[PDB]
């Protein structure tokens, strides 16, 4: 019997000026089946600007997502009100996920806000605690599929063509719509459908994107 | 009197003189009033009035889960204290059954943690005493604790000095709060609350807190410009 | 990862890569190597990314505690001494931390490589990481303890540069420090393929 | 293994010597690290093992000697204590959570009468120590690869009596034997004696 | 006496030892802060006991963080464990959060220790002023015995403390500068304390709203205070 | 093996009113020879004297142990520890480490001052003691010296026809044992006089 | 002086002192009367509301322990809920550990034991509450009252508080061989609302509970119909 | 254990039981330190020259660490612990920083360590005033003084024990910022004479110099003692 | 002692769950008549796969900690979610001591129309959804139960949710080895749960390819 038991999934964030568009699917996967495939797990609320995706065993997702709303929930009351900045969560997820590295939440985070300016910023963790701020990042079954394809749409660092002028809010969901459907066609484990959260000073709008049932 | 030094000593005519006199400590905090209405509950708390130009914050009031919060009256030490228990507890419970704590089941927690206090030597028992509100499946419940770990289910009251004309008010109108509005609750809280301040001194944003919790609303701290919509356009009028 | 510190009579420089790579596929192309704890401590980060990032942050707490307590900053000798006591109480807890706690106070520039066996030794120049080996051999070619600051970044630079070029594990960019009496400075924060285009301009 | 101690004991001095050797897996970082400390005046100990153990170890006696000559008004503890204190605390230590301290020491000093009333051994001792707390008194001692040439070497040249001069020419021999038959490149040696006027470093051997 | 425990009411519902440790404070030195929008500011008379005492010692005030200070009135080795921990706290803060304390949390950290006494024999006989800077501006504290933090625009602790609430009432106003509340500060201090004022004789330092730091101001700098007066 | 590493032998042999207790000189890391003037045998009082065979680390802790427990019991009893006690007691002490032990096996020699009878204990690591009139031995040439001592050793011996048998026992059984020799320390005691020899063997 | 400051301590007529004084805070506290029928058992309590403002079910003083067994505390309330929250962790490791439903006889010794606890050291101090246990489990219908000394002792019929006298004078015109627990709650009731001081105590209501073969024996509030 | 609470408030808001430790103070012998530019004097009073009393040399002023001295006055038990409490204290340091902790650093410990005993359940307050001196790394010379209350200070000159007061008041008179070694030792047997006996036999002290401890023997005191004492014979002759 | 395989599938106002009656010791079908589907509290049911002892000892866990909530404090019995939110923090909290509930529970339940099905794992797992299996009812049944739904996506009535478990416990009888033809079926509505009397199905065993001659290695 293994404590840890993977169950698969990707999720990706990019970060423009304004905003975060954060992406993660909505396949639970167990053992050699499926056991959902509408699972909201991967993504949690902390704060209204601040989200926590998560990969790997759900479980620990799970727990982790408590404990750090039940740390968020606390820095709420001490500091009288205030909710806590990206930022803040940030090294906070850090913190708790070391704290248990003698025996880790088998879990590859992704901290994802908008920091006090407004201009969008995403934090990544592996399962000990290494935070690492990114711009655009993707873990997962289909890290390996989107990532580079970010790398060049965004980066274009082996165009000579001119970069292109920002890339609005719009352009980098229907990116990531073009990723993940590029992902679930040629990935095993990636599919159904992928919830995106698009997180502004405005408030969260979430859209639920089809993908390919198999 | 040799009987009221110690928690653990009984009087010959049967009374805990220590926790009567941590009830003392409850009559000389100031005044916090309570009321429940069909959907609603609210609390209205005196602060301490600004003298002159120079203020002074002090945290009567504290939300506890998105369903509970806490007045609280005498040692705010021991507020605190039942503060962080309480939140520690929702929490504990939120966690377990992803759902907010039921008040009956919170009514009696801190029945248990006070008396906890009230029979071992080590301990004594705690100055403060809440008016706890909060909704659930059963409807709201205020909920007045006590330092001898007594826990009522009011329908309404008020709680610190000068508190026996705010009940004395509250009596005259408590039947009418299932009929009333969210807006007629919070007037007669006031109105309440009101009879209970110093010869001439009014309520007023910097000198008063409302909160409320009911049916779709979280419980939510009203100070300054939130509070205005209720306390701008308010009097007492005999 | 390549990570190199050395000591001259200008300071110490502190070079680093920019990558942290999971052997085969690469995570990220961005990674800030160089700890900046206190304004006199560089702490680099080589091994368990996890661990050093931790516990250089817990090192910058204590050097800060420091400060308030004794009303005066640290050492670098106590500052490495800190962060070598604290990874020899878990020697045997498998940490995993190649790290270099560079710094200047009272007593000139100090350099010390701390591990995760709770080892601490005053350097005069070292390298850390899959090519540090690369780097160790430009940075024996050009070093000696005379150099200006234009040449010791240079050299730094080189070194590092020269492990990217060879260790697949070692790449992205790469960022020089400088410690001087006046605390640290950024000095660059070069790519490493323009710096190809600049070594080699053919 | 890597590092090689060596120290012998004659008539009016023990002589040591440690390899300066500070690696990295197989990476010469140096060829001067003082692995040599000294735990008092008249009292030192080449401590051959990975730098964590090594420092944790010769700090922790270094502290508890000088914490000893405090609450005791300026003595100066004789040999014999250090060394039995140094393998008490190397023994204690394969029997806890931490495991052995792994460090191979070759303790050494030279006991002066520490009043008119000392009837104690005067002048030099050396001992061996394992890593485990295996104490014993020698003659010579070795720790490391180079060991076994320089205790062979030694058996055949070294007399009880021979000078301050004739140490520093078979000490010599000793450090270029572990040059010549190791490959691991103890190419530099630290080379402190121990006399009745104290510590002095012995620069002209190397 | 031992005849009450520590743990005890009064007929009128005050705990005895608080009570009590409240009547230490009043012995103490005096020492006041000022919440203007510009910044914070704290004052303190030293109360050296002679001449020879190196004043820069006994400091009255006392860096918490950055961006807070504390001043501290009775007991002052007391208030050494209360200003350990609210440092200890402030970083814990730091390292957990990677962001300033707020004030207000540093107040409630430095209450965390002054509840718990049955571990401790009795409360600590000192009254914290804590005085900062974070994102809701420049606000000031004050601790008690009791563990009632309490956010003031301008208190006075200490033996001329009820002198000095005199003072306040008329002269403190919302919108001062910095330079206006400086000048207050040291104004009460020479009218409370015992000593006649001297640069050494009292410790003036603010917290600046603009660049959200501490500065401790040296005699020469608190000397240019007593100028403009 | 643990026990082997140190090297080291001790042999205890009972005559009349006297036994020769007698270790080897030699103290190993197992083939490599650190010294060979490292007698293996500790004197308690007159009428008892123990040598310690395995891990010289424990033989050196055990034997600190058994000192300050033999010393703690003169002050405390006010009197000599008897060969009895003193075997039982190391009996106890190994077994209080049953699980994590010692590595020492105690030879026990003993001799009853007044009555004149001989008590000898060859007590393995936890502590099983064994009590055989004739003689005992321990350590690496364990299986050799009982060889040895059976074949020369006879009941009623006087001191100097025991040790020649003691001694030739010992040297006879460290030419065939790689990690003992150098030698070897006898120890004659007798309710009278206790008389110790430093035996010429091999170099070896 | 000194001889009645702690329960640690005899006087030398013999008595703790301290635990008479706890049995004075129930004879200075608002009634409660009980009934053991052949059908089970009946608690009735009157509980003195302080404010005109209290709903109804507040400062309940009569509680489920089990299924099958509630306490009805009289005396000082929140010490009572102490002796509930015990009785509870008694009576559900009699589920857990035993897999049965305890016994009332048992029940009431395990509350008696507890009490008692609180008598014999000086850090302690004795239960300010008698309790009133009624069970009905595989013993029968069975009614119990463990005192402040922890002085457990079965009943037929029991009142308690301030009108302990005049309210057990009613209990003795009772026949308790004859009466059903439908007879039962309304005469019990009926006893509380003529031994009540209508001068002194103006705001009171009249908690009754039973457990009997009606209710499944098992232990609740009776419906505010049968009240009266 | 025993953790009742000894220290409490009394209703003047005075801690009785440190109130009472420092009587435990003024009771014992009398101790002084001086600061100079360039050397550190700590001079304690011994009980008297009693005949009896171990001809080998017991020092009255304590080491800490090789940079740290110090002298107590109240209860010798008690400063004994506070002693080995402190010795370990420089040692744990050395352990865990590889500097050798500084004056400024180890008064603050004894003097967190004689609060805690302020604050304790089941302790009394250490009844010991305790005067430190010593160098830092730097060069810099520290004289401190921690009373029984916890509280720490920094002088340029100070007192404790019997007359402590009288003793401050003396100095405060007549101390001049820099000076040397010999005007140092000078002024400090000058300030101890105020209150001790007119012996010299009771006085020892220890001359603090960077690096350099050194008592004063009998001979090198009994100097400077008559070169005082005809100094409190013109400073008699004035008044 | 092992159970089989659940399988539940959500219907219009309510939620089947059904499982053989089979407790299984290795190979060895040691119990026939066991009821493996449980009822916690008056609004849900819950059965497990896996160690019937780590099921025995969560399910009464649960079952006590629910009829104490209710009975101690004066309030609404806990709803299905909230119950399912325990199962679940108390499954995950016993594979963090390592000393797992070493068992896949399926868990429903009905308060009003709020009709909840849910799984949970040994390791804490959980997962919602308008059908759920466990064992190797994940692997069989579950494919025919999905398309069930996707074919009646307006929701399945009463017969049709019974038609389409009677088929996958026919498929889990002839496929699963460590099965019987004797099942429960739970049926959580609005009044609460009501399992069933135990029933067999319809087998089919007489195709013409099944046959002796054809069958036949020579």
């Amino acid at each position: 019997w293994s404590p840890y038991q993977d169950n698969g999934g990707t999720t990706a964030a990019i970060a423009g000026k304004d905003f975060v568009i954060l992406a993660g699917d909505t396949r639970l996967n167990g053992d050699f089946c499926l056991h959902s495939r509408h699972d909201q797990s991967k993504i949690f609320q902390l704060t209204p600007y601040t989200y926590m995706a998560s990969n790997g065993m759900q479980a620990d997702r799970l727990q982790l997502q408590q404990m750090l709303k039940y740390r968020v929930k606390w820095y709420k009351y001490n500091n009288g009100g205030k909710v806590p900045s990206t930022k803040a969560i940030a090294q906070l997820m850090s913190t708790m996920l070391y704290h248990r590295r003698f025996f880790p939440y088998y879990t590859f985070n992704m901290v994802v806000g908008l920091d006090e300016e407004g201009h969008g910023v995403c934090y990544s963790y592996d399962a000990v605690g290494s935070t690492e701020p990114f711009l655009y990042g993707t873990r997962g079954s289909a890290a390996s599929f989107v990532e580079p394809l970010l790398d060049c749409l965004i980066n274009r660092q082996h165009m000579t063509s001119q970069a292109p002028p920002e890339m609005t809010k719009e352009e980098t969901l229907a990116m990531l719509k073009n990723a993940f459907t590029g992902a679930a066609e040629r990935d095993i484990y990636t599919g159904d459908s992928v919830s995106f959260f698009i997180i502004t000073k405005d408030g969260v709008q979430q859209e639920s994107f089809e993908l390919r049932k198999d | 009197n040799e009987y009221d030094s110690d928690i653990t000593t009984w009087s010959p005519t049967g009374r805990l003189f220590q926790i009567e006199y941590a009830n003392e400590a409850v009559n000389n905090g100031s005044a916090t009033v309570g009321v429940k209405g069909k959907n609603f509950v609210v609390l209205a708390a005196l602060k301490r009035s600004p003298v002159a130009e120079l203020s002074s914050y002090q945290e009567k009031v504290f939300e506890i889960d998105e369903h509970v919060g806490m007045s609280i009256s005498g040692l705010v030490a021991d507020g605190r204290v039942l503060a962080r228990y309480l939140r520690t507890e929702c929490m504990n419970y939120r966690y377990m059954y992803s759902n907010g704590m039921p008040m009956n089941q919170m009514a009696d927690m801190i029945g248990e943690k006070h008396q906890r206090h009230i029979q071992c030597s080590g301990k004594r028992p705690f100055g403060v005493g809440l008016l706890l509100a909060g909704y659930d499946r059963q409807g709201p419940h205020l909920y007045q604790t006590v330092p001898s770990g007594d826990v009522y289910d009011y329908k309404a009251t008020a709680m610190g000095v000068r508190s026996q004309a705010s009940r004395t008010y509250l009596e005259r109108h408590f039947e009418h709060f299932s009929d009333c509005t969210l807006d007629e609750l919070v007037t007669h809280a006031l109105k309440a609350l009101a009879s209970a301040t110093s010869e001439g001194i009014e309520l007023n944003v910097k000198n008063t807190t409302i909160a409320i919790v009911g049916k779709d609303t979280p419980f939510t701290i009203f100070e300054e410009e939130s509070a205005r919509k209720y306390l701008d356009g308010f009097k007492m009028r005999p | 990862t390549t990570t190199l510190a050395f000591r001259f009579n200008g300071g110490i420089i502190v070079a680093v890569d920019s990558r942290a790579s999971t052997g085969q596929y690469i995570a990220s192309q961005t990674v800030m190597k160089v700890l900046e704890i206190n304004d006199y401590l560089l702490g680099t980060l080589a091994g368990g990314a996890a661990d050093c990032q931790y516990w250089e942050r817990v090192l910058g707490m204590e050097c800060r505690l420091w400060e308030l307590r004794n009303g005066s900053r640290i050492t670098v000798a106590a500052a490495s001494k800190i962060l070598a006591n604290i990874t020899y109480a878990y020697r045997n807890h498998g940490l995993s931390m190649g790290t270099m706690v560079a710094g200047w106070d009272q007593f000139g520039p100090s350099l010390y490589y701390v591990d995760d066996k709770g080892s601490r030794v005053k350097q005069d120049l070292f390298s850390v990481g899959s090519g540090s080996i690369y780097a160790y051999g430009v940075l024996d070619t050009g070093y000696r303890k005379d150099l200006s600051v234009e040449d010791a970044c240079d050299l730094a630079r080189r070194s590092i540069f020269h492990a990217t070029y060879r260790d697949g594990a070692s790449g992205g960019i790469v960022t020089v420090y400088h410690v001087h009496e006046k605390g640290w400075t950024k000095i660059s924060r070069d790519d490493q393929t323009k710096l190809y285009h600049r070594y080699f301009p053919s | 293994m890597a590092e090689t101690a060596i120290a012998f004991r004659c008539k009016d001095y023990v002589m040591v010597a440690a390899a300066g050797l500070n690696a990295f897996y197989y990476i010469k970082i140096t060829d001067a690290e003082d692995k040599i400390t000294q735990l008092d005046t008249h009292q030192l100990v080449a401590c051959t093992g990975e730098n964590g153990p090594r420092v944790n170890f010769t700090e922790y006696i270094k502290c508890n000697l000088a914490l000893n000559r405090m609450r005791q008004h300026g003595r100066h503890s004789s040999c014999e204590s250090t060394a039995n204190f140094m393998r008490n605390c190397l023994a204690s230590a394969i029997r806890s959570r931490e495991g052995a301290y792994q460090v191979n020491c070759l303790f050494a000093g030279y006991d002066t009468p520490v009043s008119e009333d000392d009837d104690g051994v005067v002048g030099p001792q050396l001992f061996y120590m394992d890593y485990l707390g295996t104490l014993q008194a020698v003659p010579y001692g070795c720790h490391g690869y180079g060991a076994c040439f320089v205790t062979a070497l030694l058996d055949r040249l070294w007399r009880p009596d021979l000078s301050q001069q004739e140490g520093l020419e078979l000490m010599q021999k000793c450090c270029d034997e572990v040059k010549r038959r190791v490959i691991i490149s103890n190419s530099y040696f630290f080379v402190k004696a121990v006399t009745k006027n104290g510590v002095e470093v012995i620069t002209a051997v190397h | 006496e031992y005849d009450r425990g520590v743990n005890t009411f009064s007929p009128e519902g005050r705990i005895f030892q608080i009570e009590y440790a409240v009547e230490a404070i009043k012995l103490g030195s005096t020492s006041l802060g000022i919440r203007t929008p510009e910044g914070v500011v704290l004052a303190a008379e030293k109360r050296v006991p002679s001449t020879l005492v190196v004043p820069s010692s006994m400091s009255k005030i006392m860096e918490v963080d950055s961006h807070i200070a504390a001043v501290m009135s009775g007991m002052v080795a007391d208030a050494r464990i209360l200003v350990e921990h609210a440092r200890v706290e402030s970083q814990n803060h730091r390292f957990t959060y990677n962001e300033p304390m707020s004030v207000e949390s540093c107040t409630l950290a430095t209450c965390d220790l002054s509840i718990q006494f049955g571990l401790m024999s009795r409360p600590f006989g000192v009254s914290l002023l804590i005085a900062g800077v974070d994102e809701k501006g420049p606000q000031l504290w004050q601790t008690d015995p009791s563990g009632t933090h309490t956010r003031y625009d301008a208190q006075a602790i200490g033996g001329g403390a009820e002198a000095a609430q005199s003072v306040f009432t008329e002269r403190y106003h919302r919108n001062m500068t910095l330079e206006e509340g400086e000048t207050l500060a040291v104004d009460i201090l020479k009218q409370v304390m015992e000593d006649q004022l001297s640069p050494e004789n009292i410790e003036v330092a603010v917290v600046r709203a603009d660049d959200g730091k501490l500065h401790m101001y040296t005699p020469t700098e608190i000397k240019a205070i007593m100028s403009r007066m | 093996s643990i026990m082997a590493y140190s090297g080291g032998s001790v042999m205890a042999m009972a005559g009349k009113e006297c036994f020769v207790i007698i270790s080897d000189n030699r103290l190993g890391e197992q083939l490599k020879t650190i010294s060979t003037e490292v007698p293996k045998l500790h004197v308690v009082n007159d009428s008892i004297v123990y040598g310690l065979t395995g891990l010289r680390t424990d033989q050196q802790t055990f034997a600190n142990k058994v000192q300050f427990r033999t010393e703690m019991y003169k002050l405390r009893e006010e009197r000599d520890i008897t060969g009895k006690a003193f075997a039982a007691m190391i009996t106890s002490m190994l077994y209080e480490a049953r699980f994590g032990p010692w590595f020492v096996e105690p030879v026990i020699g003993s001799i009853d001052k007044s009555t004149g009878e001989v008590y000898l204990c060859a007590t393995d690591l936890i502590g099983a003691p064994c009590e055989p009139e004739d003689y005992v031995c321990a350590g690496t040439a364990a299986e050799s010296l009982h060889g040895m001592c059976e074949a020369l050793w006879r009941p009623g011996m006087s001191p100097e026809e025991l040790f020649e048998i003691a001694a030739q026992a010992m040297l006879s059984a460290c030419d065939r044992d790689s990690l003992s020799g150098y030698g070897a320390v006898a120890m004659i005691v007798t309710k009278d006089k206790v008389t110790t020899r430093l035996i010429k063997g091999r170099k070896d | 002086s000194g001889h009645d400051q702690s329960t640690d301590v005899f006087s030398a007529e013999g008595r703790v002192f301290q635990v008479e004084y706890a049995g004075k805070a129930v004879d200075n506290s608002s009634t409660a009367v009980a009934a053991c029928c052949k059908d089970g058992v009946v608690v009735a309590v009157e509980k003195v509301h302080t404010s005109r403002m209290l709903e109804k079910g507040s400062n309940n003083r009569i509680h489920a322990v089990d299924r099958q067994a509630g306490i009805c505390i009289c005396g000082l309330l929140p010490d009572g809920r102490a002796i509930v929250s015990r009785a509870r962790q008694e009576a559900e490791n009699s589920r857990d550990i035993f897999a049965t439903p305890i016994r009332g006889s048992v029940l009431a010794n395990r509350v008696g034991e507890f009490m008692h606890a609180y008598t014999t050291h000086f850090a302690y101090r004795p239960f300010g509450c008698s309790a009133i246990i009624a069970s009905y489990a595989d013993d029968g219908p069975q009614l119990f009252v463990s005192d402040p000394s922890g002085t457990v002792a079965g009943y037929y019929g029991v009142a308690l508080g301030k009108a302990k006298t005049v309210a057990k004078s009613e209990l003795e015109k009772l026949d308790f061989s004859s009466l059903t627990c439908d007879e039962a709650v309304g005469k019990l009731a009926s006893i509380l609302h003529e031994v009540h001081d209508k001068q002194k105590d103006k705001l009171y209501e009249v908690e009754v509970a039973w457990v009997c073969d009606k209710s499944d024996r098992k232990f609740v509030h009776v419906p505010a119909d049968m009240v009266p | 254990s025993y953790d009742r609470a000894i220290t409490v408030f009394s209703p003047d808001g005075h801690l009785f039981q440190v109130e009472y430790a420092q009587e435990a103070v003024k009771k014992g012998l009398a101790a002084v330190g001086v600061l100079g530019s360039d050397s550190v004097v700590i001079a304690v009073e011994k009980k008297s020259a009693v005949k009896l009393q171990d001809s080998r040399t017991i020092r009255k002023i304590y080491k800490v660490d090789a940079n740290i001295y110090l002298a107590f006055a109240g209860l010798s038990a008690d400063a004994r612990v506070l002693i080995n409490k402190a010795q370990l204290e420089c040692q744990r340091f050395s352990l865990n920083y590889e500097d050798t902790m500084d004056v400024d650093m180890l008064v603050r410990y004894v003097a967190g360590v004689q609060q805690k005993s302020t604050q304790s359940g089941g302790s009394r307050p250490f009844g010991v005033a305790t005067v430190i001196g010593g160098f830092n790394e730097d060069g810099k010379p520290h004289l401190w003084k921690t009373d029984p209350s916890g509280m720490c200070s920094a002088w340029r000159a100070v007192a404790i024990g019997r007359h402590d007061q009288t003793v401050i008041e003396y100095m405060e008179k007549s101390y001049k910022d820099g000076m040397s070694r010999d005007e140092c030792v000078h002024f400090a047997i000058k300030s101890l004479l105020e209150v001790v006996e007119s012996g010299s036999r009771n006085i020892e002290l220890l001359v603090l110099q960077y690096k350099e401890a050194r008592y004063l023997t009998e001979e090198e005191l009994q100097k400077f003692v008559v070169e005082v004492e005809k100094e409190r014979e013109e400073e008699a002759a004035a008044k | 002692a092992s159970g089989g395989s659940v399988i539940a599938i959500k219907y219009k106002g309510g939620v089947l769950m059904a499982a053989d009656t089979l407790l299984s010791y290795g190979s060895l079908a040691k119990w026939p008549n066991i009821p493996r589907i449980r009822l916690l509290g008056s609004h849900s049911a819950v059965c497990a796969t896996g160690s019937y002892a780590d099921f025995q000892m969560m399910a009464k866990q649960v079952e006590d900690n629910i009829e104490r909530q209710k009975m101690y404090h004066n309030v609404d019995e806990l709803s299905p979610s909230e119950v399912f939110s325990y199962l679940h923090r108390s499954i995950y909290q016993k594979r963090c001591d390592f000393d797992p509930c070493l068992c896949q529970m399926v868990f429903i339940g009905v308060r009003d129309g709020e009709t909840f099905l849910a799984g949970v794992d040994d390791v804490g797992t959980r997962w919602e959804d308008d059908c759920i299996a466990t064992g190797y009812g994940a692997y069989i049944a579950l494919p025919l139960l999905r398309q069930a739904l996707e074919k009646n996506p307006d929701g399945l009535s009463r017969g049709e949710a019974m038609r389409i478990l009677t088929d996958c416990l026919r498929v889990l009888f002839y496929r699963e080895c460590r099965a019987i033809n004797k099942f429960q079926v739970a049926d959580a509505a609005s009044d609460g749960v009501r399992i069933s009397e135990p029933f067999d199905v319809e087998t089919h065993w007489e195709y013409e390819g099944y046959c002796f001659e054809k069958t036949a290695i020579i």
